[PDB]
Order: structure tokens, then C-alpha cells, then sequence
């Protein structure tokens, strides 16, 4: 498995970015995705949630009404997009895959992919 | 820490009998069935293998359960003939008459009850032996003229066979094989789903399958148990052969009444000379499709045995000869010329002489006939031989004879392909999804 | 419904096959339930359904039967199988049993 | 049910023997049904001698089915045996039979397979006087 | 998995007694339970039954004297016996009806387990 | 022809007695075999239409049961009546045989 | 895909059809066959749609419901249903358990979960 | 058996009764010869299909109990809750209130889920 | 007021009837009958299916997820609530009727009936 | 109380086949109103 993030890095506080990643060696449309954060001297924090078709999103409080999680099964493209950003907001985003899944398939609550997250500076 | 998740409109089904009805685009009362769609939807089932058995269809069944009830009904209201079981005077036809045809006719005179019921009048009529039975003589009687109920056809609902469509009710849906190979029991790989079967003409013939669909790559044998020297044999061809018959005698037909408001529709007289009834085949096509029939037979005999064909051992006419209706005639034709090979191991035409009856028993019934009304000018058919009902003597050398009777085994013959089943759409199944 | 339960004194060696009969006096289907009563003990439930057999009761024990016409069949009576067995139908309220058939050793 | 045997209890040496069964509960009209001719000889076992199916085919012991000659009337609910070239070795008791052949629960109480409808017979005994 | 009765004993031609069960190996607040009678010259009889969500059915004969009744809390099961009479004379068990297909209560009186039985005597 | 090979071809048995008859095929039958009885002077009765099911009518007593080449007809407790010539038939195809006929006569 | 053309995939793509089959449930001599072929598809259809709405399940195609799954009707875990089995293979299993598996729908939810509601919509 | 258990609770309390509403509910379904079996088999279908049309105008479809927003009116019955749940069954209930049925089905008609349904068309607005 | 007395009414005074015409769906000489009550209930059960696989089963008025396209009708709610009737509504996007059919089927069931199982577990 | 076309269950063609099951369920405290000449 492969996920690299193709997003940008630097915006002033008030703007927006997208952050699109890329998934390969296996198939995209039968895994949820999520985006992690992680701050330059902080541990990890969950940011949002994504399943498998792209009709249910979650997000972390702290994002709810900032930030849109999406995903095109037809190109293996997640996409995240962030408005009004702010410095505390600075981080490496990574493009986790898993943390939900069907009522069909094995309940998994975890992240089992990562990949190259993007960093993210608001200044 | 699974919970029940109920799903409804699951493509499942279990094998069923349910009532099927009819689509078309008459004695079949066609005009009565629910329209065809002009766009019928086939649906490939693909990884589906359905275990299917021509011999256990209960579509054979309901079909022939149909077309009795639908031969009764178009004849409840059609002219008794009661009134003619009387003593008739008849003596030979000699006008015109060639060899082949002598004893054939009989001109049989009788006192009828005329217009009036007080008064009575003498009319006649030709017959043929076979409906002429000796009382003791010139003196004769109709066959099975007092142990049986005559009934005349109406002579304006016509006996040509249409395809009838059988389709299944909703909820229920009809599955086709569509495996070329497929012998009639077993596991078909290539299955599909049709709202309703193919049209199904009912042809009603015995000893040779006449019309109907073809076989789609080999000339198949199919059998309940091939072992089994009791149970039939069914022949589906590749290709047809075709059979030119014809009932070469100018007739014209006469109207004598017997109560208020119908007639009896006698065979009047023949213009010009009478000859007899008869069919042909292609010599060469019926000798290279009996090729491909023995190459097939000997696939389950041995590869070493020799092949025979003969005519039928005996029985009823209807079973003897090959009996069909040719445009509301019945012919009874000797098939003897077509089944007298011996196949071993290592332009021209064939001729069938047919008889010609009126007075028919249809479904083998008790105490029911049907008379046939003449039908006047000169018939001719052509029809598709694309099958053959064969039974084996059994008791190095197989002999394979004609057979035939019973009715199930022509639309056996079109309905191997096709099972009922219903639909079960409500299951339930473990999900992770807790109300 | 009443039950009548027939023969009342069998007796057999402990290797003999039984048969134990009963008799409704209405139809009952297969509404009807076989019991094993040991002297001074709870009657125990062989056979419900008149063809079903319990969990815990050997395959020894078998039911038939329908209608009016129902059988108890011990394919080899041993030394724990005499006992008190009774016919019970449940098919109309009230409940009914038969007298019972008193199993004896020879 | 009722199966009746009818004819001639003699025949010359070289002639034929014909005899009729006459069938009294309508199943002669009834589908999956065959109707046997069997004849014993004394002091032996049974030999079928053929049969006339529902279909109005017919079959013959491989043994006999040069001279017998099996046919049927449906409406008078009689089948015909005509055995050609009778001998010395022909006498039997001859019986006529029903077996039915429903392997498919055609009909809504089970038939039996075996024969369950005898005649009485006729004791056929070859003689010139 | 037993049932064990207890109460009992004689009475007067028209007076009262109760009878105890108790119950030890099964669930007894899903169980429907019975008493049934043995008279030393009658055989078994049903006398009456109470379902698990407490409605009681009776037997004619002893329909307006009897009384059934369950307490799931000790997993007990008692019969009220009044006016008793000499035909009451039996040896009383309580039974546990086989469980089956969803009835709404209503009981199947296939009596899966009973008790040694406890021994009534009117006089 | 399928041959039929019937044993005992004599048995004496007295009332009460367990009766075993066997017919022996020369080619599997596929359980097509019925047997019947018949007393000297009338037609064969049949007892089983198939190879173990009952013909109705016939008392419990008689059974059978079979398959290939290998069938059997068991009296269970012979009664004073069930005597005669036993034989076994079967219809898988043509020509329909016999066996020779066991002959119970009595003890 | 069409009616029943889904019947050889797998439980989980077959899942998403249900409309298809759905669909198709409703819709002298030759007569009288045709009324009776449609009197059985209507007591057919409704027989289903009865049980639907026994189980709390009217209305809806697919009903998650709350009763757990019982290890002996199946052992399989999800894996081996949804992705690796047909409903036909699942039918063929699930054979010996419809009836009680209908009834604790009918039991155990839309008749003590009615009361519950009934209660919880009284405060 | 779908039968087994029918009616059972007919003579017991309407609560105790109210708890086998699934029991009467899976056996309300399921020539002249013939077409008398036809008459039969599609009144016992127009029967059902009646009164799941009256559940569903009353907002109650796909339920076996219900609540509304129609107040109870004394002059229907008088009884508390004790005497209509613990102490009669539910033929006793029905002999009562059958002269005011048509009332109350009245009103959950046009007391409620005609405006409820129009209210929530409006909530479901915003 | 009455069954169709609303016919002539706007869509919107119109839509205060829906009971009214609903609860009259479903109610030589002897098989006549017998195929009347038939049809009525097919045609009653084929429109319960749609209303069902909708996502709208026991309601008279449904709201969707299904966003109004512009190329169906372009009226504003003024012109087809208030100065309109239903027997001109229908008239107007019969063209349309199975396009929007289609999409409430796609959207109103198999989406979100998919998404209620997703959200039952998180 | 109804009026309603009954239908036979038996084990001719215008009953049903296969019997009726005899199972019977008590209806417990009911007491019904009966008229066998009604
Ligand atoms: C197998 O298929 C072949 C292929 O067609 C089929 O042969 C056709 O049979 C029909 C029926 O008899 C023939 O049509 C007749 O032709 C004669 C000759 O012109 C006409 O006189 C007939 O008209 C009379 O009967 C009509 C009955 O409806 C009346 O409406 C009309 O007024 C006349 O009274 C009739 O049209 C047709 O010619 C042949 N075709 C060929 C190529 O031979 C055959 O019947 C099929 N066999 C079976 C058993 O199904
Ligand atoms: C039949 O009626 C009896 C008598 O009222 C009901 O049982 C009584 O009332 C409740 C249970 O309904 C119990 O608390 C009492 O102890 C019962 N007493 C007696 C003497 O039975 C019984 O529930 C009713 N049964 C049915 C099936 O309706
Ligand atoms: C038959 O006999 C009648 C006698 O009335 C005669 O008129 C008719 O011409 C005869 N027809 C034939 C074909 O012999
Ligand atoms: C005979 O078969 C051929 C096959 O090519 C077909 O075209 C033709 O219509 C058939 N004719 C009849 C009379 O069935
Ligand atoms: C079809 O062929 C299979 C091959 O295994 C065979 O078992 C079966 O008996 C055949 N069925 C027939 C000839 O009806
Ligand atoms: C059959 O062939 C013969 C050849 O002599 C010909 O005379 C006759 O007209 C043909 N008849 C038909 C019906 O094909
Ligand atoms: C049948 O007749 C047609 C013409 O109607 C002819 O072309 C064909 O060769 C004939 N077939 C046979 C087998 O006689
Ligand atoms: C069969 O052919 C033979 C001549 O080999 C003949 O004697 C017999 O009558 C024929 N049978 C039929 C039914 O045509
Ligand atoms: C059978 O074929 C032979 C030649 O092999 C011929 O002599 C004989 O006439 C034919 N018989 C029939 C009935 O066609
Ligand atoms: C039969 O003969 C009549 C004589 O008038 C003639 O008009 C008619 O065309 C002939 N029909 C046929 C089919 O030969
Ligand atoms: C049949 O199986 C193949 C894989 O073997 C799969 O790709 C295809 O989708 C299946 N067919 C259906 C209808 O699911
Ligand atoms: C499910 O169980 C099967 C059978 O043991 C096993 O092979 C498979 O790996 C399991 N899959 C999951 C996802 O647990
Ligand atoms: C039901 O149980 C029988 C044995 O009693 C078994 O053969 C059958 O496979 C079971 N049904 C299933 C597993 O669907
Ligand atoms: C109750 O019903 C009476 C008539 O029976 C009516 O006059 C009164 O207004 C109603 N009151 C309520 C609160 O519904
Ligand atoms: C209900 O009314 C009855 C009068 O029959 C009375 O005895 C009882 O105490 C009342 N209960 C309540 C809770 O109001
Ligand atoms: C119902 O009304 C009728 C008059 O129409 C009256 O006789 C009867 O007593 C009333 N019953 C109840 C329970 O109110
Ligand atoms: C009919 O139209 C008039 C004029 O607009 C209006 O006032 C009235 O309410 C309408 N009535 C109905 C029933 O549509
Ligand atoms: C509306 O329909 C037109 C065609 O009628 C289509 O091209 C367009 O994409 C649709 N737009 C929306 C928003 O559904
Ligand atoms: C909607 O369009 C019509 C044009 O026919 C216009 O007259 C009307 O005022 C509009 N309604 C609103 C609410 O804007």
C-alpha cells in the first residue's frame, strides 16, 4: 500500500487549502480514510472521518464547521479542504486509511495505513 | 457481536408448481392470452448453476392439463352428432379410383331427419374405412358409433397451431438453460432468467416432432433412463428435414341439417380422380440426419454396435403411423419407408402413404370423439421435422422404433429447457447493524 | 380427548424389543408426548411431537405414529427402562393422560 | 379393478387365439397405466407375454413378439391378445394384467407398480379335438 | 436443572392448603410451570398453569378453589388449594413446559421437567 | 433378457416362523421389483409394488427391502394362510420376468 | 443488472439490488389462470410485507434489528458471508433457523420494543 | 405453528393482552367453487389492506402500538387506568367504546397527522 | 370538499385532501366484480411499492433528498402552488415523471438506506 | 359475530385437500354467546 499526499504547505492565517492524497496497491473504495494531525511538538489528533463511499463524514469538534472531507472512488483520490485556518492549525496532516467500516465487513477502529503526511504552516 | 439484519429483494428462489398463464402475439382460444411484450427481457445469470430435469417438469403437466381443457371448451359448443348413429347403406366408390385407392371410400346412404322433426328424408355422404365399422353385409355402422360421444368440430375455429407464450406470475420467475449440450437432467452452468418461455406451438403429432426450435450445435438424445428399454427416446435435430404432405383429391363438402340452426358437414364427392394421401422427405437429407442420429446413439451403446431402424411393433393407428393434423385433416402416414436402416459400424425423395380419417380420439378418453369436418380443395403442407420420438427393443445389434401416444413428450420436447421456481426476496443474514 | 394406553401390564427381559400403543379418541395429529416414570420419581419427558425425541434420552427410545394411532418402540429394553410410561396429548385443553403401561421384568 | 378374460378355450394346433379383457373402472382411458398380457404354463412360473401402454404403444417379449399381436379398444374398454401359430408348448393359463408407471406423482393417491389387478384367466390347452 | 415441591400434607373435607416448588437450574422468569396431579386411582391430570408474564389457566374441576401463582424473585411457584374436597386427593407435581415457538404466552403443556412430587391427602 | 434366480426354491415353514425369500438378478433392476403370492388355482396377488413399499391391502406381516441385485421379501410371523408360491418381478424395461417361485408349504 | 441477476454475486453486491427484485413481485381457460396468478402474487407479496411490519421492518428494505446472532445458526464470520458467499449458498445454510430467527424478531423487537417506546414517549 | 397462541390472551387483561399483539397479527392474512375461494382469499387481503390504510392515515403505519396527540375525552369512557388495564379485557373494551370509534378515528385523522404532517413538511424546512 | 373536490382546486388548497382521495383507493355480475376488486388492489399495492422503495412507506406527503431540476418545470413555487392545480401539474412534467421516479429510488433509498446501516455502528 | 363464506378442508375437487390440523386453542375466562338455530 501507498498514500501520498499532494497538498500544499504554507497559507496566511484566514486562508484556505486543499490537500489532495493519492492511494495505491489496494482497492480505495472498499476502505475508510481519515486525516490525522499531528503539531511540530505534539502527539497525534484525529481530525476527520471519511467511509468507504464518501456519503458519511465526521469531524473533530474543534474543525466542524472548517473543514470538508471528501473522496473520488473513480481517481483513488481523498481530498481535505480547509477554510479559514488558523495557527493552531499548523501541523503534518496525514492521509490515514481505515477507522470505520461497513456493517458488512470487520469493524475497523483503527488506522492501518499511513504515508508521507503533508506539513501544514499557518503564518 | 453480530446482530440480524433483515434484507428484502434477495435473489434467491426454491424450485416451485405454481399456475402459469398464457401470452400471445382458434382451439387454443390464443385470443383470450394476456399480450406479448415485444421487447422480452432475457436476464444472463451469470455463476448461477441450476440443477434442472425435463422428465420432473411440472410445466409438461400443466400444459397438457391446457390444452385438453382447451380442446373441450372450443368443442362444448359444437354440433353433436347423435342423430347419425344410424344404420348405413354403403357400398364401394369405383369413380375414378386408382389402385391404391380402392376400398379406401365408401358412398353410405342413410335416412336422416330432415328440416322438420316429424318428417324424414334420405341424404349420403362418403366415407372412409376407417370410420366405417361392419355391423354383421353392406349393412354398417360409424366406429364407435354407440360407445362413444361424436362431437363435430365448428368448422370456423381452426386447428393451426400458435405459439403460446407460458408465463409465470409475479413473485415467481421462470428459469432457461441455455447450455447447447444440455441432456435434459443435471447441473446447467449457463442459466438465465425469462419472464416467459419461447412460443410453444402445440403441435399435436406422434412418432416425428414436427416444427418447434432445433437443437443449437448437435443432434441431441435424451432420456429418462437411457438403460431403460421401457422409457422413450427424444431426437432433437440440428437442422430440420422437411416433409411435403398433401391430400391430392379436389373435395368438396355438404351440409345436411340436423336440428334448428346447425348441419352436419358431410364429405360430399371428389371432383376429378382420387388419389392417395401422402408425404415426402429428401431421401438424402433424411439418410444423412439418421447418420447424425446413429452417430449420436452410438455415444451410449458402444462405439462397435450396430445401429437398427424399424417401424412401429404394433398398436393403436395413432401410435403405428405418424399422425398429424394437416390444416384440420388428420393423416395417419407410414413411416415404415424411414425407419428400415441398419447403420454399421465401419434429388430423390421418399414416399409415405397416408390414410385419412374423420372420426378421431384424441387424448386416448372414454366415451369422447371428435369428427372432423371435411374440408373441401386439395391440402398441402410443409412442415419441420426437428425431432423423433424413439423407443429400444433392448431384448451387438440396438433396433430403434418409432413411438409416440403420449403428448407430454412433444412439449417435453420444447419445455425441457425451461423450470419454475419462486422467489424468496425477504432473508435475513449477520451484520454489524444494531436497531 | 381421551387416551387410552394399552397393553397395562407388558413385561419383557432385559434385552427384548417393546412396543407400548396408545389410542386417542379424537384425531390429534402429532399433538402428543411420550413420558418414563420411575417408582417415587418425577416423570421424565421422552418423546414430543409423537415422532421427536428429546435431548438427553437415548436414540433407544423412538415415537410413531399419527391421528388416533400412536407407538412408544424400545428397540432394547434395559434394566433403567422399566418404568411407568405414559401418553399425553396436548392437541385440545384440557391436557390428558393415559392410565400408563407398567413395564415389569420376567 | 374388474379385468375379464373372454374367448376361446380351444384352439386348433396352427391356429390363432384371441382373447379379449374387458376393463370395468375406466382407468383403460387413464394415463401411466399398461395393460399385460401373461400367461403359466402348468407346473412353471409366469411369462409376460406384452403389453399395450396408455400411449397405445405396444411391447413383446423378444421370445413371442413375431406372433403376438397386442391391440385395444378405449371406448369399449377392452385390450385384444392375438397369438398366431398356436402349439403344444402354448398351453398356459393366460391372464391379462394393469400396472401403473406414475413415476412422477401424476395422480393424487399412489398407484402401485407392480400388478395389482389380475383376471381369472383362461386356460388355453392346444388340441385337434 | 430439578424441581423440588414441598407443602403438602392432609387437610380437612373443607378446609385449605398450600403447596411450595422450587426451582433450581433453569431461568424461572421465562418459564411456563404447572401444576399436575397423580390421584393413586386416576392417573395424571393437569390442575393448572401460570405463564411467565403471569396470567393462570385451570382446570374445570378446579376452576374458583385453586389458585396459581409464581414469585420469580425465589424462584418459587405456589398453589393456594381451597376448599379442598376428597376427590382432591394426589400426589401434586409442578412441571416446566418445553419451550417452542413464539405463542404469546400461551402455554404448549409439554411437560419438559418435573418434580418428585408432593403428596396431598383429604380427610 | 434379465435372469432371475430365486431361493429357497422350497421352503417348509410352520405357523408363526420367520420367512426369508431372496431373488437374485442377473443385472441391476434399480429397485424395480415387486413380489407377489399365489395360491394354487388363482392369479398371482401382489404383496409389495416396490422393493420395501407395502401394497395396500396386505397385512403388515409381509416386508422387503433390496438394491442392485440383491432383494429380499421377509414374512415376519408366518400366519396359516400365507402359503403358496412366492415370486418376485421386476419393470426395469422389457420383457417383464418372473423368478422361478418359491413354494411355502407347511412344517 | 436486471431481476435476479445479482442471484450469482456475492451476499454484499447483491445487497444493493434489492430494488431490482422488488420491483417485480407485483407485476374460460386462460382466464380463470390469469386471476389466480394474480391473487397469488398480491397474497404473496402481502404475506412478506406482513412480516415486515411484525418485525418493525415496514417500509424499509433493508431492517437492522435487535436481536444478536446466535453462533449456532452460523459460525461465519463477515468475511466469509457478505464478500465470499451468495444468498443462495446463505439460504441453503440458513434453513433449519428462518423460523427461529422470525420469531425472535417477533418477539424480542416491534412488541417489547413497542412497550419500551410506549413507556419512554409517557415522560 | 403461525396459529398456535391465536386469540389466547382474548380473555385476559388488555395489558396482559397488549403484550401478543403480533400473535392476532401474522393470522389475519393467511366454477363459483372456485370463485368462492377467490371471493374469500381477496376479501381476507382487502380486510388487511383496510386497516393498514387507517394506520398509515393516522400516522401509525408499521406499528402494533401507537401513541397520539388526541386527547381522551371523558365523555368516551369514564374509566381510569386501572379498571381499562388491569381489571377488563379487551371484547369488554370494545363493547364500551364502539359507539365512539368512528369519533376517535375521526380525530386521529383531522386532529392530528393532517397537521402533524403538514407541521413537519415545515420544520423539516428550516 | 369530498373525493376530488379539491380537482379544481390550487395545488396547494389541493394538498389539504390527500386523506380524501386516498381513503377511496380501495373502496355476469360475479367475475366482473371479483376482477374490480382485483385491479384496485394491484393499482392500490404497485403505488404502497413505489411510496416504499421511496422511502416514504405511511406518509401522504414525503419529503426528499432529491434536489428539483430546473429543466423539469421552471415555475416558481408562487405559479404552481397557488395559481395552479394538479390536474395542470401533471399534464406539465409527465415527461419527467419516471426521470424523478428513478432518482428517488437511487436516492432515497438505496443511498440512504446504506448510510442508516453505517451510521448504526458509528 | 359475521356471516362468511366457509371454505372445506378434507383427506371431491370443490374441498381442499390434505385435512385440517385439529389443534385448538383455549380461549381462557372467554365465556361466547352460542345459538345452534341462528
Ligand atoms: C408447421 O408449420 C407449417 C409452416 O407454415 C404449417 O404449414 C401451413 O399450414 C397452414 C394451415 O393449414 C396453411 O394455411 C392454409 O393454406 C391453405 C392453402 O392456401 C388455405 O386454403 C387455408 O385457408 C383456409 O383455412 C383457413 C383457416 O384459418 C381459413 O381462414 C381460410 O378462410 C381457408 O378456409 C390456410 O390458409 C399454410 O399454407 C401452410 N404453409 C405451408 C408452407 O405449407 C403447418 O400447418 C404446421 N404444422 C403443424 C402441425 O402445426
Ligand atoms: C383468567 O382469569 C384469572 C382470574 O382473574 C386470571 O388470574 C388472576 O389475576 C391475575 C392474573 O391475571 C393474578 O394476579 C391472580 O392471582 C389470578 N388469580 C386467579 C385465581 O387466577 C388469569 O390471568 C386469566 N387468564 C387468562 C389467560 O386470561
Ligand atoms: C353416391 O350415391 C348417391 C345415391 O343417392 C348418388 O347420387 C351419388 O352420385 C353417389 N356418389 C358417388 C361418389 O358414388
Ligand atoms: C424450418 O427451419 C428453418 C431453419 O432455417 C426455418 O427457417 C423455417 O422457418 C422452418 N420452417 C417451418 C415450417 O417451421
Ligand atoms: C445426462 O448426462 C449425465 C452425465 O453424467 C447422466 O448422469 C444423466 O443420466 C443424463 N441424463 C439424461 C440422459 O436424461
Ligand atoms: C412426392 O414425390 C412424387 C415423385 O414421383 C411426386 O410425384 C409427388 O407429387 C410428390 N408429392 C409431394 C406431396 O411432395
Ligand atoms: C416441398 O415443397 C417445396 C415447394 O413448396 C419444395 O421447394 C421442396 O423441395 C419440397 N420438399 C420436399 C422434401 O419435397
Ligand atoms: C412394419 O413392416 C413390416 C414389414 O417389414 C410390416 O409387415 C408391418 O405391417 C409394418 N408395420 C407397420 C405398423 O407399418
Ligand atoms: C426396406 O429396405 C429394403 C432394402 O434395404 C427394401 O427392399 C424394402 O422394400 C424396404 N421396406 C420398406 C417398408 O420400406
Ligand atoms: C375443384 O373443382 C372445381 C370445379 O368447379 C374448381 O372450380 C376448383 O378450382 C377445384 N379446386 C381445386 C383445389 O382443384
Ligand atoms: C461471477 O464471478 C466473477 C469472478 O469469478 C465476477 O467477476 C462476476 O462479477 C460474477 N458475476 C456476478 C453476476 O456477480
Ligand atoms: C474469516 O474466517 C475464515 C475461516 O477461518 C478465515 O480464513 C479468514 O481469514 C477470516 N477472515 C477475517 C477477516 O477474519
Ligand atoms: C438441517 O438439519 C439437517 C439434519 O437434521 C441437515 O441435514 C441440514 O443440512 C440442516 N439444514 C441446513 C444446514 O440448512
Ligand atoms: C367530549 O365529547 C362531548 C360530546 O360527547 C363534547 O361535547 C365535548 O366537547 C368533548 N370534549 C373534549 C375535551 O373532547
Ligand atoms: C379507578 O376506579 C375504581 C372504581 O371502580 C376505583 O376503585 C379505583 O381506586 C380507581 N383507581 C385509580 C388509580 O384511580
Ligand atoms: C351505544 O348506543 C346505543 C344507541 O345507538 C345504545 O343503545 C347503547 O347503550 C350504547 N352503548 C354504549 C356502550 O354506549
Ligand atoms: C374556484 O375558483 C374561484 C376563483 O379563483 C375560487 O375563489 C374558488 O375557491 C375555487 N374553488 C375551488 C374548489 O377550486
Ligand atoms: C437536469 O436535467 C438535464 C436534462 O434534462 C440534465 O442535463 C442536467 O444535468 C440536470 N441537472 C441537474 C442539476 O439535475
Ligand atoms: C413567478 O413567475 C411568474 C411569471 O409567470 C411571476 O409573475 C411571479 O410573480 C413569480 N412569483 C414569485 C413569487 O416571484
Amino acid at each position: 500500500v501507498q498514500l501520498v499526499e499532494t497538498g500544499g504547505g504554507l497559507v496566511q492565517p484566514g486562508g484556505s487549502l486543499k490537500l489532495s492524497c493519492r492511494a495505491s496497491g489496494y482497492t480505495f473504495s472498499s476502505f475508510a480514510m481519515s486525516w490525522v494531525r499531528q503539531a511540530p511538538g505534539k502527539g497525534l489528533e484525529w481530525v476527520s472521518l471519511i467511509n468507504d463511499r464518501g456519503g458519511l463524514t465526521f469531524y473533530v469538534d474543534s474543525v466542524k464547521g472548517r473543514f470538508t472531507i471528501s473522496r473520488d472512488n473513480s481517481k483513488n483520490t481523498l481530498s481535505l479542504q480547509m477554510h479559514s485556518l488558523r495557527d493552531g492549525d499548523t501541523a503534518v496532516y496525514y492521509c490515514a486509511t481505515g477507522g470505520m467500516s461497513s456493517a458488512l465487513q470487520s469493524s475497523k477502529y483503527y488506522f492501518d495505513f499511513w504515508g508521507q503526511g503533508a506539513l501544514v504552516t499557518v503564518s | 457481536n453480530l446482530w440480524v439484519t433483515v434484507y428484502y429483494g434477495v435473489p434467491v428462489w426454491k424450485d416451485a408448481e405454481t399456475t402459469l398463464f398464457c401470452a400471445s402475439d382458434n382451439v387454443w382460444a390464443t385470443h383470450a392470452c394476456v399480450p406479448t411484450d415485444p421487447n422480452p427481457q432475457e436476464i444472463h445469470l451469470e455463476n448461477v448453476t441450476e440443477e434442472f430435469n425435463m422428465w420432473k417438469n411440472n410445466m409438461v403437466e400443466q400444459m397438457h392439463t391446457d390444452i385438453i381443457s382447451l380442446w373441450d371448451q372450443s368443442l362444448k359448443p359444437c354440433v353433436k352428432l347423435t342423430p347419425l348413429c344410424v344404420t348405413l347403406q354403403c357400398t364401394n366408390v369405383t369413380n375414378n379410383i386408382t389402385d391404391d385407392m380402392r376400398g379406401e371410400l365408401k358412398n353410405c346412404s342413410f335416412n336422416m331427419t330432415t328440416e322438420l322433426r316429424d318428417k324424414r328424408q334420405k341424404v349420403h355422404a362418403l366415407f372412409y374405412k376407417l370410420d366405417i365399422v361392419p355391423i354383421n353385409n353392406t349393412s354398417y355402422r360409424l366406429i364407435n358409433c354407440n360407445t362413444a360421444a361424436i362431437t363435430q368440430a365448428c368448422p370456423k375455429v381452426s386447428f393451426e397451431p400458435i405459439p403460446i407464450h407460458y408465463c409465470a406470475p409475479a413473485g415467481f420467475a421462470i428459469l432457461k438453460c441455455k447450455d447447447k449440450k444440455f441432456n435434459g437432467t443435471g447441473p446447467c452452468p449457463s442459466v438465465s432468467t425469462v419472464q416467459c418461455t419461447h412460443g410453444i406451438k402445440p403441435v399435436v403429432s406422434t412418432q416425428l416432432l414436427l416444427n418447434g426450435s432445433l437443437a443449437e450445435e448437435e443432434v441431441m438424445i435424451r432420456s429418462k433412463d437411457i438403460r431403460n428399454n421401457a422409457k422413450n427416446i427424444l431426437v432433437q435435430f440440428n437442422t430440420p428435414v422437411q416433409i411435403n404432405c398433401t391430400r391430392p383429391n379436389n373435395n368438396t363438402r355438404k351440409s345436411i341439417r340436423i336440428g334448428p340452426g346447425q348441419w352436419f358437414y358431410a364429405t360430399g364427392d371428389i371432383i376429378g380422380d382420387i388419389r392417395q394421401a401422402h408425404c415426402n422427405v429428401s431421401k438424402a437429407t433424411w439418410n444423412e440426419t439418421l447418420g447424425k442420429v446413429v452417430k449420436q446413439l452410438r455415444k451410449h451403446f458402444g462405439n462397435n454396435t450396430i445401429i437398427r431402424f424399424a417401424n412401429s411393433s404394433g398398436g393403436d393407428l395413432e401410435v403405428t403411423t405418424h399422425s398429424f393434423n394437416c390444416g384440420g385433416e388428420f393423416f395417419y402416414c407410414d413411416t415404415s419407408g424411414l425407419f428400415n436402416s441398419t447403420w454399421i459400424s465401419n434429388n430423390d425423395s421418399i414416399t409415405l402413404p397416408c390414410r385419412i380419417k374423420q372420426i378421431i380420439n384424441m387424448w386416448q378418453r372414454i366415451g369422447q370423439a371428435m369428427y372432423a369436418p371435411p374440408i373441401q380443395g386439395v391440402i398441402r403442407c410443409v412442415s419441420n421435422i426437428t425431432g423423433l420420438i424413439l423407443t429400444r427393443d433392448g431384448g451387438t445389434t440396438e433396433t430403434f422404433r418409432p413411438s409416440g401416444g403420449d403428448m407430454r413428450d412433444n412439449w417435453r420436447s420444447e419445455l425441457y429447457k425451461y423450470k419454475v421456481v419462486k422467489i424468496e426476496p425477504l432473508g435475513v443474514a449477520p451484520t454489524r447493524c444494531k436497531r | 380427548v381421551q387416551m387410552t394406553q394399552s397393553p397395562s401390564s407388558l413385561s419383557a427381559s432385559v434385552g427384548d424389543k417393546v412396543s407400548i400403543t396408545c389410542r386417542a379418541s379424537q384425531g390429534i395429529a402429532d399433538a402428543l408426548a411420550w413420558y418414563q416414570q420411575k417408582p417415587g420419581k418425577a416423570p421424565k419427558l421422552l418423546i414430543y411431537g409423537a415422532s421427536n425425541l428429546e435431548s438427553g434420552v437415548p436414540s433407544r427410545f423412538s415415537g410413531s405414529g399419527s391421528g388416533t394411532d400412536f407407538s412408544l418402540t424400545i428397540s432394547s429394553l434395559q434394566a433403567e427402562d422399566f418404568a411407568v410410561y405414559y401418553c399425553q396429548q396436548r392437541n385440545s385443553h384440557p391436557p390428558t393422560f393415559g392410565q400408563g403401561t407398567r413395564v415389569e421384568v420376567k | 379393478v374388474q379385468l375379464q378374460e373372454s374367448g376361446p378355450g380351444r384352439v386348433k394346433p396352427s391356429e390363432t387365439l384371441s382373447l379379449t379383457c374387458a376393463v370395468s373402472d375406466d382407468s383403460f382411458g387413464s394415463s401411466y397405466f399398461y395393460w399385460s398380457w401373461i400367461r403359466q404354463a402348468p407346473g412353471k412360473g409366469l411369462e409376460w407375454i406384452g403389453y399395450i401402454a396408455y400411449s397405445g404403444g405396444v411391447r413383446y417379449n423378444p421370445s413371442l413378439s413375431s406372433r403376438v399381436t397386442i391391440s385395444r379398444n378405449i371406448h369399449e374398454r377392452q385390450f385384444y391378445l392375438r397369438l398366431t401359430s398356436m402349439t403344444a408348448a402354448d398351453t398356459a393359463v393366460y391372464y391379462c394384467a394393469r400396472h401403473c408407471e406414475d413415476d412422477y406423482g401424476y395422480y393424487s393417491a399412489a398407484q402401485s407398480y407392480g400388478l395389482d389387478s389380475w383376471g381369472q384367466g383362461i386356460a388355453v390347452t392346444v388340441s385337434p379335438s | 436443572v430439578q424441581l423440588v415441591e414441598s407443602g403438602g400434607g392432609l387437610a380437612k373435607p373443607g378446609g385449605s392448603l398450600r403447596l411450595s416448588c422450587a426451582a433450581s437450574g433453569f431461568t424461572f422468569s421465562r418459564s411456563i410451570m404447572h401444576w399436575v396431579r397423580q390421584a393413586p386411582g386416576k392417573g395424571l391430570e393437569w390442575v393448572s398453569t401460570i405463564n411467565y408474564a403471569g396470567s393462570t389457566y385451570y382446570a374445570d374441576s378446579v376452576r374458583g378453589r385453586f389458585v396459581i401463582s409464581r414469585d420469580n424473585s425465589k424462584n418459587t411457584l405456589s398453589l393456594q388449594m381451597n376448599s379442598v374436597r376428597p376427590e382432591d386427593r394426589a400426589v401434586y407435581h409442578c412441571a416446566k413446559d418445553k419451550e417452542g415457538y413464539y405463542s404469546g404466552g400461551y402455554p404448549l403443556w409439554y411437560f419438559d421437567l418435573w418434580g418428585p412430587g408432593t403428596p396431598v391427602t383429604i380427610s | 433378457d434379465i435372469q432371475m434366480t430365486q431361493s429357497p426354491s422350497s421352503l417348509s415353514a410352520s405357523v408363526g416362523d420367520r420367512v426369508t425369500i431372496t431373488c437374485r438378478t442377473s443385472e441391476n433392476v434399480n429397485n424395480c421389483l415387486n413380489w407377489y403370492q399365489q395360491k394354487p388355482g388363482k392369479a398371482p396377488k401382489l404383496l409389495i409394488y416396490r422393493t420395501s413399499t407395502l401394497q395396500r391391502g396386505v397385512p403388515s406381516r409381509f416386508s422387503g427391502t433390496g438394491s442392485g441385485t440383491d432383494y429380499t421379501l421377509t414374512i415376519s410371523s408366518l400366519q396359516s394362510e400365507d402359503f403358496g408360491t412366492y415370486y418376485c418381478q421386476h419393470y426395469y424395461g422389457t420383457p417383464l420376468t418372473f423368478g422361478g417361485g418359491t413354494m411355502v408349504d407347511i412344517k | 443488472l436486471g431481476f435476479l441477476g445479482a442471484a450469482g454475486s456475492t451476499m454484499g453486491a447483491a445487497s444493493m439490488t434489492l430494488t431490482v427484485q422488488a420491483r417485480n413481485l407485483l407485476s374460460t381457460v386462460w382466464g380463470i389462470k390469469q386471476l389466480q396468478a394474480r391473487v397469488l402474487a398480491v397474497e404473496r407479496y402481502l404475506r412478506d410485507q406482513q412480516l415486515l411490519g411484525i418485525w418493525g421492518c415496514s417500509g424499509k428494505l433493508i431492517c437492522c434489528t435487535n436481536v444478536p446472532w446466535n453462533s449456532s445458526w452460523s459460525n461465519r464470520n463477515l468475511s466469509e458471508i457478505w464478500d465470499n458467499m451468495t444468498w443462495l449458498q446463505w439460504d441453503k445454510e440458513i434453513s433449519n433457523y428462518t423460523q427461529i430467527i422470525y420469531g425472535l424478531l417477533e418477539e424480542s423487537q416491534n412488541q417489547q420494543e413497542k412497550n419500551e417506546q410506549d413507556l419512554l414517549a409517557l415522560d
